[PDB]
RNA sequence: AAAUUGAAGAGUUUGAUCAUGGCUCAGAUUGAACGCUGGCGGCAGGCCUAACACAUGCAAGUCGAACGGUAACAGGAAGAAGCUUGCUUCUUUGCUGACGAGUGGCGGACGGGUGAGUAAUGUCUGGGAAACUGCCUGAUGGAGGGGGAUAACUACUGGAAACGGUAGCUAAUACCGCAUAACGUCGCAAGACCAAAGAGGGGGACCUUCGGGCCUCUUGCCAUCGGAUGUGCCCAGAUGGGAUUAGCUAGUAGGUGGGGUAACGGCUCACCUAGGCGACGAUCCCUAGCUGGUCUGAGAGGAUGACCAGCCACACUGGAACUGAGACACGGUCCAGACUCCUACGGGAGGCAGCAGUGGGGAAUAUUGCACAAUGGGCGCAAGCCUGAUGCAGCCAUGCCGCGUGUAUGAAGAAGGCCUUCGGGUUGUAAAGUACUUUCAGCGGGGAGGAAGGGAGUAAAGUUAAUACCUUUGCUCAUUGACGUUACCCGCAGAAGAAGCACCGGCUAACUCCGUGCCAGCAGCCGCGGUAAUACGGAGGGUGCAAGCGUUAAUCGGAAUUACUG
């Protein structure tokens, strides 16, 4: 980084929402490719990045969902992009989710230009859009507050051309720093794993320079660059400031995101990368200890010992954290839900063994089966389950949590009795003499022996005996007899409370 | 086949096969012909259809279809087996 | 790759003068010189019969200053040369060219010596040799090449050098600064306060 | 002259002893890993695990001097014009330098990868007899006269693709008759029978149908007997363990005859005999590629079979043959299986144990690099084209070897630290100071060798009608290096950018203080820790190694502790 080169570079933008104000549909359109509803969950789970050659000069375009999960994602998305792009629609107005991307903008600093999504339908108007807005400092129209808004259809295809040109002109208005040649950095999109291209990354440049020998250094990982691809292109020679390239041949899955910078020879960079680790692994058992020595105690104070373990392995490496985050939110006192293990991608050996010792749902946002993972989980009895969406997942993991839970209330009651001239007997110790009052008494259902409202004893049938008769049933109004073993002191005037379960 | 000359030698083999097919089993025919003379008793059918196959067993020996010792041994087990009986 | 720190200390473990230092000096005025280094050099060492093997292989080390790998390496050519292996590590070490050098006069020390090797001032009939452990035979000749030959550590070294018993294997021209090795050194011109037989058992055992 | 001319013991049972006997250590070695640390270079090594699965590129082509040929680009041309009258753009025509697709030839059986299978259609040693063998090679002769086809292409048509369907039509060194036919095959012999192909370079009278004839040389084609190399086959010995496996065997062992192979042979079939193997270990079970050699050991042995080289076996799994001199084919074909990819849903496609690279497994093993310049392989008359063989470069202290991280001088011997009986000792000539050097790294300058050849001309010989051509050998001219910023040499700046690791109770080189108090902890073996701990932890001091040092793993040694030597 010497010579202090200045030249322009294409602005990265991304854009943020309530989910459903067609944002995705504003990029395909672009992109003349409408990806949109052509994948699993009619919605855009993941985050991609997509350079266009449009008039004037050149632009890349990048997009995060809007979800109550994605808390990571869109924090990361704001300060990367020099330019941030807001969508509103006039029939959805303002949303928690969408004041929730309002403090993204200005904490990042980042100018914000926002467009209104609907012209279409005739029950959506602007003027509801900026009054509701105009409360919040952020887009103001023609105040003085130096924001523009745009109208598209955004189905129409209408301009557009409004937003594009403010757009341009709001990159424009901003000087644009970047260097063509010189030492490379940048952040990372999003990485995943594959299985014969090997580990790879989706990383945005800050200063565009790229060769297939240059040594890249990302994180606490590090490694030799063996091949380069962009979007569709499956190679490219050369990556400028502006375009995106998806990043091969480092050693393994970085994090979600990071400050990635190339070094000259590798061997220096080596130690600074194992440096990095040693302090993220003395900060995990740093809090490995705390975590267990908060407690101060043997065990916990109360019942909620019981809980439930998951595994997780999700062929992206910004999911894991991200959902986890929500997976944790649907966390309670009484069930306590941890993950175990998060994968950078597919399954393996050590994970399914991971499974094998503490029983545990091993499920994944996406992945296959290995030949010698199948073998594992077909023998042993284990469970498979892969799916599509967050959503599908956050729902059944808490099915799988409310089933855990054993409350009996009771449980209304199936009859009451109350017993009077007790008897002895040599089996149970006792059979107290009842007369039924209301309902049916049975065998099998639970009891409930209270003296004065309050309970003196608990318990399960064991003898319902009516002289020698010995029926299994009794109804209200005839005489009754009763014997339960662990029960040692009789008295009349107490009632016998039967519920059914 | 996924090299451009392993494609042609593929097509290649397979003509001379059926090339090499037709007149082998030509060959056999006039062969048989023998033997079965042989086993009817007899000396002049058997004379005649030997001097049927040996310019063919010869040629074919001449023609890389069979090696010349093949060629050969027909014609002295042939030849053994004819004058045992006539 | 070579011993850099205090060198008088070493003398003083082993019991005896090193050379590791000009000459110009009384050693006893420049260190406790019958004293070991330390907290407890008073202390006696009741010393077991593997020590004094140890401590003679060291002095011998540190005269020349050779490290361990590559002094065994000389103890595996000893033995492997025919002749008494303990004679023939003393001709191997004697024939080193720092060593050569040091013995010409052309370096106050054997560390000395070997930085004139290593910083290309050395040459060996007239072509340039800079490393240290060369092997010089009999009939080489040795010089300060024409640039080296104006250092004024290379006179003072020569002073000295007039000083100390002259080697017999060694024909010196003082003016020239140049040198020849006429042969290998017998036994007989090596100090007697050497135990190679020591070095030898050492290495064997 | 020399070339196995070589061999160590220590701790630990007991109150102590001698013996017995195990455990443990000092040593060499490693395709190593991990922990701390880490400057340069030369040479080597680098998936030991999952013969687990693999995206993408590349790893086998080449010849227009066999052939019909033009579709690309390149000129050339009657004739269209760019025309500003020698510069030219396009319409045309293979006219030719070349060359996509096609037929044809030679190579795809080599080179490279792996060690799954195999205790024997293996390997090693040593021998046999019944055989084939492309290219290269010696010998002697042929190379005559014909015929019917076909891809390409053309027309019509089906497919999403892969790839097809009709009918035309044409060439050859493609293919087949016919002739010729022995020092060949069959046969006692008499006899009977078998092949082929052209293509180029140059040219004197001579001339035509201007194609060439004809002259000449090169080269390819056919036959037969040899050489050389390669391969097939047979016998003997040796080459792991187990009896908590003792009996095994119907193509089984042999004989006759037919068939079969390139060839001997139960190789195969019919018939006949009833044999064959086995305690000198058969059968069955477990394991495993074998060797040269490698490591260790004085030796005898023990352990072992990466890197290099020889043999074998395998090529996703099971089976099969076709082509071919050679294969039952590593990037060929067919069937079945497992699996994956493409699809417009009807159908298609593929096999990294080649080189990179990916996922997975693992304590752990590299770049999707440069070049055919060199050696070597394929094709070609050559020029040349191809070559992840190979030469090189990148990565990793993985190992070996070399060198540096300065040299000399520097005393009451400072400050600080540490111990101290407060006298002093030590760190320590160490530091600071003083001169001095500049390897290596940095920066500029210059510059071997790996290069032999091949290309134009020229001259001489052998050729021949010939000074052509061809080929050989001299001559000159201009040229060919991926590595590469090469090795190496000169110059500049300044000690400047370059020291860590383990240990200090005995075995075992290296001792003190403070903290702790049978705790926290150490520990290869003995054994340390309850108030003086040289054994814990820190410090100062010291010992041993040093770009490494320790720990773990692993073979042999010591172990005369499987003892043949002993």
């Amino acid at each position: 980084d010497t010579g202090a080169a200045a030249e322009p570079r294409a602005p990265v933008v991304t854009i943020m929402g309530h989910v459903d104000h067609g944002k995705t549909s504003l990029l395909d359109y672009i992109r003349s490719t409408k990806v949109a509803s052509g994948e699993a969950g009619g919605i855009t789970q993941h985050i991609g990045a997509y350079h266009v050659e449009t008039e004037n000069g050149m632009i890349t375009f990048l997009d995060t969902p809007g979800h109550a999960a994605f808390t990571s994602m869109r924090a990361r998305g704001a300060q990367a992009t020099d330019i941030v792009v807001l969508v509103v629609a006039a029939d959805d107005g303002v949303m928690p989710q969408t004041i929730e991307a309002i403090q993204h903008a200005k904490a990042a600093q980042v100018p914000v230009v926002v467009a209104v999504n609907k012209i279409d339908k005739p029950e959506a108007d602007p003027d509801r859009v900026k009054n509701e807005l105009s409360q919040y400092g952020i887009l103001p129209e023609e105040w003085g507050g130096e924001s523009q808004f745009v109208h598209v259809s955004a189905k129409a295809g209408t301009g557009i051309d409004e937003l594009l040109d403010a757009i341009l002109l709001q990159a424009e208005v901003l000087e644009l720093k970047a260097v063509r040649k010189g030492m490379a950095s940048g952040a990372v999109i999003e990485s995943f794993l594959d299985k014969g291209r090997g580990p790879v990354a989706t990383v945005l440049v800050r200063e565009g320079t790229l060769h297939k020998g240059d040594i890249v250094l990302c994180g606490f990982e590090y490694g030799r660059v063996r091949a380069m691809r962009n979007e569709l292109g499956q190679e490219v020679l050369e990556a400028g400031p502006s375009i995106p390239v998806e990043i091969l041949g480092l050693s393994g899955v970085p994090a979600a995101g990071d400050e990635v910078t190339v070094v000259r020879d590798e061997k220096k960079a080596r130690e600074v990368a194992l440096y990095r680790q040693g302090k993220f692994r003395e900060v995990k058992l740093a809090r490995q200890q705390k975590s267990k020595l908060e407690n101060m105690f043997a065990n916990m104070t109360e019942g909620e010992v019981h809980e439930v373990n998951i595994v997780l392995k999700a062929d992206v490496q910004g999911s894991v954290e991200a959902i986890s985050d929500s997976l944790l939110k649907l966390s309670t006192d009484e069930v306590k839900v941890k993950i175990i293990g998060s994968g950078v991608g597919g399954i393996t050996e050590t994970d399914a063994t991971l499974a094998a010792a503490s029983n545990a749902i091993l499920v994944g946002f996406n992945v296959r089966a290995d030949a010698s993972a199948r073998k594992v989980i077909e023998a042993e009895s284990l469970d498979l389950r892969y799916y599509s969406v967050i959503y599908n997942l956050i729902d059944e993991v808490k099915a799988a949590m409310s089933g855990m839970l054993s409350p009996e209330l009771k449980q209304q009651i199936i009859g009451l009795a109350e017993v009077r001239d007790v008897f002895k007997s040599p089996k149970f110790g006792a059979i107290a003499g009842c007369m039924v009052t209301e309902g049916v008494v049975k065998r099998h259902n639970p009891i409930r022996v209270l003296r004065d409202n309050v309970v003196i004893y608990e318990g399960e049938l064991e003898s319902l005996r009516r002289f020698k008769d010995d029926v299994n049933e009794v109804r209200n109004g005839m005489e009754c007899g009763i014997g339960v073993k662990n029960y040692n002191d009789v008295r009349t005037g107490d009632v016998i409370e039967v519920f059914e379960i | 086949a996924n090299i451009k000359s392993a494609k042609k030698r593929a097509i290649q083999s397979e003509k001379a096969r059926k090339h090499n097919a037709s007149r082998r089993s030509m060959m056999r025919t006039f062969i048989k012909k023998v033997y079965a003379a042989i086993e009817a008793g007899d000396k002049a059918a058997a004379q005649k259809a030997f001097n049927e196959m040996q310019p063919i067993v010869d040629r074919q020996a001449a023609k890389g279809l069979i090696h010349k010792n093949k060629a050969a041994r027909h014609k002295a087990n042939l030849t053994a087996q004819i004058n045992k009986l006539a | 790759a070579r011993y850099l720190g205090p060198k008088l200390k070493l003398s003083r473990r082993e019991g005896t003068d090193l050379f590791l230092k000009s000459g110009v000096r009384a050693i006893d005025t420049k260190c406790k010189i019958e004293q070991a280094p330390g907290q407890h050099g008073a202390r006696k060492p009741r010393l077991s019969d593997y020590g004094v093997q140890l401590r003679e292989k060291q002095k011998v080390r540190r005269i020349y200053g050779v490290l361990e790998r590559q002094f065994r390496n000389y103890y595996k050519e000893a033995a492997r040369l025919k002749g008494n292996t303990g004679e023939n590590l003393l001709a191997l070490l004697e024939g080193r060219l720092d060593n050569v050098v040091y013995r010409m006069g052309f370096g106050a020390t054997r560390a000395e010596a070997r930085q004139l090797v290593s910083h290309k001032a050395i040459m060996v009939n007239g072509r340039v040799v800079n490393i240290a452990s060369y092997q010089v035979s009999p009939n080489d000749v040795v010089s300060i090449r024409e640039k080296a030959k104006k250092q004024s550590r290379v006179k003072a070294a020569l002073e000295l050098a007039e000083q100390r018993e002259k080697p017999t294997w060694l024909e010196v021209d003082a003016g020239k600064m140049e040198g020849t090795f006429k042969r290998k050194p017998e036994r007989s011109d090596l100090s007697a306060d050497i135990n190679e037989h020591l070095i030898v058992e050492l290495y064997s055992k």
